[PDB]
């Protein structure tokens, strides 16, 4: 079955989640108002949103067991380009298929395709996020896999810039093989039917997701009236060519 | 590769 090993690590990456994610969204009130009229009326609110957001993904990082024997510049290589992704991911679970809408307790802070368009990004990004929160909601992951595949999409020895490509990869393959035994041993069929396949999946889509994202962060960046509407974390991660 | 802020939320 499972684990002594595996069992800490699953305990491990759920209590962190619990520390990194608040189901209140209470923090959402301190963020510039969202403003709903792109005309990117919403690009104040979500921009801060989103940078609270990568605060959450790091803290969430930095207690991934593994991921603290990695050399600074490896840390931020995979923060860099795996913030985007996991926020998208972490984002599953106020997302719902009712209105397929993120609902983060308020009507304020409730997101439908119309709010999230008012920002700079197009339906080219925003058609194909929706469609993988719909398709990783029908996963009905349990939050064990939710939070294990975070963190195998953080610490992805693939990511430009890596260094100790063999390393990083080390601590991915034993959250991965956390995974696969969580899914064999704690997920009954039908459900757990080429479950991890579907997860691994999911990690290309956001692949995907996060490159259209870049593109049309660039072209949304590379205009300084836009730029200046972003925060500073904002501006460091998601690069600064502006 | 110059992230400071990054870099202390890391550390
Ligand atoms: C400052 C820069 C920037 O580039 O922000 C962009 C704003 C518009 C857009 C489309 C892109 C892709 C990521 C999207 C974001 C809108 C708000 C979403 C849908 C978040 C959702 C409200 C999270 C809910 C949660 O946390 O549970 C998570 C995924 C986020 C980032």
């Amino acid at each position: 079955k499972l684990s002594e090993e595996q069992q800490h690590i699953i305990a491990i990456l759920l209590d962190a989640h619990h520390k990194t994610y608040d189901p209140t969204y209470a923090d959402f009130r301190d963020f510039r108002p969202p403003v709903r009229m792109s005309p990117l009326s919403m690009l104040p609110h979500l921009a801060d949103l989103v940078s609270y957001s990568i605060q959450k993904v790091i803290g969430f990082a930095k207690m991934i067991p593994g991921f603290r024997d990695l050399t600074s510049d490896d840390q931020i290589v995979l923060l860099k380009s795996s913030a985007i992704e996991v926020i998208m991911l972490r984002s599953n679970q106020s997302f719902t298929m009712d209105d397929m809408s993120w609902d983060c307790g308020s009507q304020d802070y409730k997101y439908d395709v119309t709010d999230v368009s008012k920002a700079g990004h197009t339906l080219e990004l925003i058609e194909p996020l929706i469609k993988f929160q719909v398709g990783l909601k029908k996963l009905n992951l349990h939050e064990e896999e939710h939070v294990l595949l975070m963190a195998i999409c953080i610490v992805s020895p693939d990511r430009p810039g890596v260094q100790d490509a063999k390393l990083v990869e080390a601590i991915q393959d034993r959250l991965s093989n956390t995974l696969q035994t969580y899914i064999r041993c704690r997920h009954p069929p039908p459900g757990s039917h080429q479950l991890y396949a579907k997860m691994i999946q999911k990690l290309a889509d956001l692949r995907s997701l996060n490159e259209e994202h870049s593109k049309q962060y660039r072209s949304l960046s590379f205009q300084p009236e836009n730029s200046m509407k972003l925060t500073p974390l904002v501006l460091e991660v998601f690069g600064n060519e502006i | 590769k110059n992230h400071p802020m990054l870099m202390n939320l890391l550390k």
